[PDB]
């Protein structure tokens, strides 16, 4: 996931204004100690799941390309849809 | 390869495509005219 | 109308239209400088 | 939509405390502009 965040953190040129950064996993929590508060875990992969469909239809406006630092890359898209079919299949394997 | 100059404002981005086709065609005419008239046909001359 | 239209437009942003004319015109110069190249070597070898 | 809107509004006596006056569409973009966000119109539209 954080590899895959990163790629597509880097492969944006937007003004951050309606696609953000996103947030490395499980800000809330340390889920590298034993015994960590795994609800909250769940809770920022939801949002991250979330936060991506919700960007996706911003990715699909025709004015977002406005200006040199404010356009969307062609390579963009592309790292966002493999983020979001991976976070599909994450979250599909960790409900049961 | 990847640049502001190539994917532009609009998604269109039509005229800009139509400005560089007119361009692209009109050197292609001049190119046939010059590479006739510099070695194609002393070649085929020669080969005739 | 709103699910067509996001649907097309984003398929529109994958690709960038003014770099493959740019690879076509350099797939045209190519093509021109290896028939020059081929002449070159053609006529070299019926000379000897 | 906004005749309506307007309808509504002046038909109502309440004091604005649970019923409140309906804003005009579109306030966060000028929707008569060639380009607006769309994204935001729809967003005001499902809002009312």
């Amino acid at each position: 996931i954080n590899l895959l965040i990163d790629a597509a953190n880097a492969a944006n040129r937007t003004d951050r204004a309606e696609i953000e950064d996103y947030a490395h996993l499980y800000t809330q929590t340390d889920i590298a100690l034993e015994t960590p508060q795994l609800a909250y875990a769940f809770q920022d992969l939801k949002a991250l799941q979330a936060e991506v469909d919700a960007d996706f239809e911003w990715l699909g406006e025709f004015g977002i390309d406005q200006e040199d630092g404010n356009y969307v890359q062609r390579y963009h898209l592309p790292a966002v849809e493999a983020l979001k079919a991976e976070v599909d299949a994450r979250v599909a394997a960790i409900e049961p | 390869y990847l640049h502001w100059d190539t994917d532009l404002a609009t998604n269109d981005e039509d005229e800009a495509y139509y400005k560089a086709k007119l361009d692209f065609a009109i050197e292609t005419y001049a190119k046939i005219l010059f590479n006739g008239e510099v070695w194609q046909e002393p070649l085929a001359y020669v080969q005739n | 109308l709103r699910a067509d239209s996001i649907a097309k437009n984003l398929e529109a942003q994958k690709s960038d239209v003014l770099v493959r004319q740019l690879f076509l015109e350099r797939a045209t110069a190519q093509r021109d400088t290896l028939r020059v190249v081929e002449a070159i070597f053609s006529t070299s070898a019926r000379y000897v």
